[PDB]
């Protein structure tokens, strides 16, 4: 029972950490998407201005 | 969204001051001075043209940019006049930030104070910046800067700490637009992943319940005088100017002018209007927004067709704008009616005006066009 | 606000329940000695204990190990009681640290207190608290009371939530009420994360408000 | 899992927006070249006149 | 242009 409980607590901490890491990765990916979409919008706006 | 809201009856007219094409590349960032009579001009050429209304207007040999500094490099497409901070923040493609006291060249011909505050922001988290606004309260100097890549944070112009950060709106993703409450109440972020996001200014509470589901780009923000819970925004496509109830998180306001049907899934009209300016008067909000269609927009809600706007296209009969009431809101449909082309010939984005019973306005295009309307 | 000198009154307060559960049941230490089974928690639906609380000015004792009266916690440790410690208000007010323990049988031959923590009588800025200050538990260990207290009880995500709640409830919120509701709703999620957090022992310490300004009065030593 | 589905959708959107960004950049380059060509043609016509 |  204690082995199971220790494994469970460790895995719960690991799952919380994995969720936080996924959140950070998603924030970075949203930043990259922001950069790419801003590039697309600026390029379209420049083509239109030209 | 303007000091001393004017009386009703605002209409535009055909007067101007000066025009410029100095910016070698596209200009998509300008700052208007508050204490003084000057505005800043920056171009995608990584160079910034400083223009003083008092000098640039005329009665002088040449109306050249007073402060032209390119030491920033890259493309300068981010500028702001710090609120009572005696500093000007500039941003360029190369993930770098500057806050210079270029005012040092006011009286004599002397080098402008290079960025008193500068930083090269993370290339991945923040790049240089996508947004940057400074908050002034006399006691403290806090400026808030956003990056295209989802990330929002503020930087105190008189403090070294930079803990004022807003967790990246990952679902929002792209971060290229934000709205500001007039009393530091809350902020909304214009994005393009379809979804939209809102932020608080008291506790900076993230509130992500807004969206335009089609994954549409939204880079325009003003505080909707109609409702403190309502804001004014502009999105690309269909010449859209809508007001969104962020509680529902969708835009409920229209001046419908687009091949696309209202909230059309395909948005048959890709044209739009941006650079909106807000002020309460004449029974509803009074706005001047840069019409990507090159339509110099003096926009009206109660009688949009009745009023007068600064746009061109003289071939159109008396202004045509539709006024409706649709499912608890009043809906508007905008309908259309040798020589040299006076109007801008590029994608106009920026507008700035000053007056007291009379004055002037500033206009620009997506390549460096300068239009200083009177 | 008040100066501490005038009162010099003895210590008294109310009783509250400790958040830390008895998951500290020394599974191997239980595997060693037969006494521990005699633990009140070990044999009851919940755990009562013999309370011990004292105040020391940076480690110098200034009161007695106050113990509460006979009350029931072997089925629910919900503490609704009062206690009067033996420390005068001015007594060693400077650097005073509230240290305490609860005596419950670590065994038939091991009935004593093994839970302790130390926190300053006043706050981190000097203001005294006559309101509940839930304490950080140091299970299988008792309080020390020294200025370098080894078991901090009172002075981050949960920290951010608490500080923001305190600021808002102080009257620091704008006429936009909608946030306060959402404020509490999201504080709910933050507390849910904190509770999902495990391997920690805690206790709710309810400092009794004083009928002098009739509040959790903030007293400063002088 | 819900947030991850949303993030995967947003990431596919990011990839599409980046492809469109490259396309729009090439198109803006072509448009600027055309604008420069028009300006040069105006230059030549003005010189002749 | 160049405004000299």
């Amino acid at each position: 029972v204690e082995k199971n409980r220790k494994i469970v607590a460790e895995n719960l901490e690991k799952v919380q950490a994995e969720a936080e890491r996924l959140d950070q990765e998603e924030a970075q990916y949203q930043r990259e998407y922001s950069e790419f979409k801003r590039q697309q919008l600026e390029l379209d706006d420049e083509l239109k201005s030209v | 969204w303007e000091s001393k809201p004017p009386p009703p009856g605002w209409r535009p007219k055909g007067l101007l001051v000066a025009h410029l094409h100095e910016h070698k590349s596209a200009v998509n960032r300008i700052r208007v001075s508050d204490e003084h009579s000057l505005f800043a001009t920056c171009s995608n050429d990584g160079t910034v043209k400083i223009w003083n209304s008092q000098k640039m207007e005329g009665k002088t040999t040449t109306t050249r940019s007073i402060l032209t500094y390119s030491r920033i490099g890259g493309r300068v497409k981010t500028l702001t006049f710090c609120q009572g901070s005696h500093y000007l923040a500039i941003a360029s493609d190369n993930g770098a930030v500057q806050l210079l006291g270029i005012e040092a060249s006011k009286l004599p011909k002397s080098p402008k104070i290079h960025p008193l505050q500068s930083r090269i922001l993370d290339q991945k988290e923040d790049g240089c910046v996508v947004d940057m606004h400074h908050f002034n309260s006399g006691a403290q100097s806090v400026l808030a800067y956003a990056t295209v890549n989802g990330s929002l944070v503020g930087w105190d112009l008189r403090s070294s700490s930079n803990a004022w950060t807003l967790k990246h709106d990952l679902k929002s993703g792209l971060i290229t637009s934000f709205a500001v409450d007039i009393h530091q109440c809350w902020l909304c972020i214009g994005t393009s992943s379809g979804t939209m996001a809102c932020w608080d200014m008291r506790f900076q509470l993230p509130i992500s319940s807004h969206c335009h589901p089609s994954r549409a780009r939204i880079r325009r923000l003003s505080m909707h005088p109609l409702y403190q819970s309502w804001v004014i925004a502009a999105v690309q496509g269909n010449n859209e100017v809508s007001m969104w109830d962020m509680e529902t998180g969708d835009r409920r306001f229209t001046l419908w002018a687009s091949s696309a049907p209202p909230l059309s899934e395909l948005q048959p009209s890709p044209h739009s209007v941006h650079g909106i300016y807000c002020s309460p008067a004449d029974g509803n909000p009074i706005l001047l927004t840069a019409g990507s269609d090159m339509k110099i927009r003096f926009w009206d809600l109660a009688y949009p067709e009745r009023s007068y706007v600064v746009a061109g296209s003289t071939s159109s009969p008396s202004v045509s704008y539709y006024r409706k009431i649709i499912e608890g809101t009043e809906v508007v449909q905008e309908i259309q009616n040798e020589s040299l082309p006076v109007g801008h010939h590029d994608i106009i984005t920026d507008v700035a005006t000053f007056q007291t019973t009379q004055g002037f306005i500033v206009t620009a295009s997506r390549d460096g066009i300068v239009k200083v309307w009177k | 606000y008040i100066y501490s000198c005038d009162l010099d009154i003895n210590v008294q307060l109310k009783i509250g329940s400790l958040e830390g559960k008895r998951e500290q049941k020394s599974y191997k230490a239980v595997l060693e000695d037969p006494m521990l089974k005699f633990s009140g928690l070990y044999q009851e639906t919940c755990s009562d204990l013999y309370v011990t609380c004292q105040v020391f000015a940076e480690g110098k004792p200034l009161a007695l190990p106050v113990r509460t009266s006979y009350k029931a916690f072997s089925t629910r440790w919900n503490w609704n009681e009062w206690l009067k410690l033996p420390v005068k208000y001015p007594d060693l007010p400077r650097n005073a640290q509230v240290a305490l323990t609860i005596w419950d049988v670590y065994g038939p031959g091991k009935a004593v207190p093994v839970g302790g923590t130390t926190v300053s009588l006043f706050g981190k800025y000097g203001m005294f608290r006559q309101g509940m200050h839930d304490l950080k538990v140091w299970p299988n260990v008792e309080a020390d009371g020294s200025e370098p207290t080894k078991t901090p009880g009172r002075t981050d995500q949960m920290s951010r939530l608490a500080k923001l709640t305190k600021a808002h409830r102080q009257g620091h919120m704008v006429k936009v009420d909608w946030l306060d509701r959402l404020t509490f709703r999201e504080i709910e999620m933050i507390n849910e994360s904190e509770k999902r957090s495990s391997n920690f022992m805690y206790l709710m310490v309810e400092f009794r408000c004083v009928k002098c300004d009739d509040k959790e009065y903030g007293i400063v030593y002088y | 899992q819900k947030l991850y589905s949303r993030a995967q959708r947003h990431q596919e959107k990011k990839e599409k927006i980046q492809r469109h960004n490259r396309k729009l950049g090439d198109l803006v380059e072509k448009k600027t070249i055309d604008l420069r060509s028009h300006y040069e043609r105006l230059a030549n016509l003005r010189r002749s006149h | 242009f160049e405004v000299r």
